[PDB]
């Protein structure tokens, strides 16, 4: 699901998946 | 930053997690 | 949408459509 | 943290704008 173009929520959304328990930082653009 | 690396290019795992805390 | 219990995907949701352009940090938990 | 606030209790606007950039 990570190699594609991601955008928007859909960038989030693999944010979210990828991080885990380690959060992350999102900041558009 | 990460739009430029995986949104208007092709993103992967390596740069995603360059975002994670 | 905000006022609500907010989990998971449906908080990191909430923040992206919230924060906009800003961008916005997201930690578990 | 986010989660005790807007996960376990009800979140609010004011809250997730802490969270903002
Ligand atoms: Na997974
Ligand atoms: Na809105």
């Amino acid at each position: 699901f990570v190699n594609q173009h991601l955008c928007g929520s859909h960038l989030v959304e693999a944010l979210y998946l990828v991080c885990g328990e380690r959060g992350f930082f999102y900041t558009x653009k | 930053g990460i739009v430029e690396q995986c949104c208007t290019s092709i993103c992967s795992l390596y740069q995603l997690e360059n975002y994670c805390n």
